[PDB]
């Protein structure tokens, strides 16, 4: 896995 | 919102689980004839994939056929290496083949394949 | 063949494409019921996501199903930001939401969405 | 975009 976008 | 958190591998997940289910025939909803050959798709793909089938698959009378024909001009080798990428991210491109997937690709309005067979085919003028 | 070229915008431009479609309503083929509210969406794409649903239109008889009717307790809004998920592998998590997103990712079986609920909620004690 | 995958 998870980011983030 | 824009407080969200992305799943890096969620969309490639996605398309792989979609190319099971065309292997395995599942929740398969239209044939492509292409001459002589047959391929059984799912319709959104198609559309997600190429101008030609969403302009198809949008049509109030066209949306609901189980069977599209295409151009007795394209070549079904170049139609099946050109859904094996929808449904993977996959082209199998090569010195024997480009022409047609070239051509196939612009029949079907995939403007990025057709952009590589390009390239490919000047870099070897 | 192994000797492909990849496109690796190709899933996510898919992805997009299907999230357009249920946008504008375009070859919706079931209604999910969670209580008084409903969502319109492919089949495909909601097995490509979820264990539960893959279970449910692989039956011989729900496959055919125009209507799926989740478990009383499934909180709609938990539903409704799995589903965009699904559609775009972006998850509104939020503090206001956890717990309901978190019980229904569990009910839909989408692992990786437990996973960080649960890391998240850990975090926080 | 492509790539060798
Ligand atoms: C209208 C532009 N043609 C396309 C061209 C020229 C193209 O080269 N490709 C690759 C394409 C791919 C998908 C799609 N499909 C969509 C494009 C835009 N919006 C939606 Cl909902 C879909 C779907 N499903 C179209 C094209
Ligand atoms: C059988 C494993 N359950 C799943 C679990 C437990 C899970 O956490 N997720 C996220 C999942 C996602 C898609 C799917 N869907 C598929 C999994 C495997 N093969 C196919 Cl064809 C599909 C489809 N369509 C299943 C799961
Ligand atoms: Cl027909
Ligand atoms: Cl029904």
């Amino acid at each position: 896995a998870w980011v983030i976008p | 919102a824009d407080s969200c958190i992305q799943f890096t591998r969620h969309a490639s997940d996605v398309l792989l689980n979609l190319n099971r289910l065309r292997s395995r025939d599942i929740l398969t909803d239209v044939v492509i004839v292409v001459s002589r050959e047959q391929f059984r798709a799912h319709k959104t793909v198609l559309m997600a994939c190429s101008g030609l089938f969403y302009s198809i698959f949008t049509d109030q009378l066209k949306c609901n056929l189980s069977v599209i024909n295409l151009d007795p001009e394209i070549n079904p080798e170049g139609f099946c290496i050109l859904l094996d990428f929808m449904y993977t991210s996959r082209l199998n491109l090569r010195e024997g083949n480009i022409m047609a997937v070239m051509a196939t690709a612009m029949y079907l309005q995939m403007e990025h394949v057709v952009d590589t067979c390009r390239k490919f085919i000047k870099a070897s003028e």
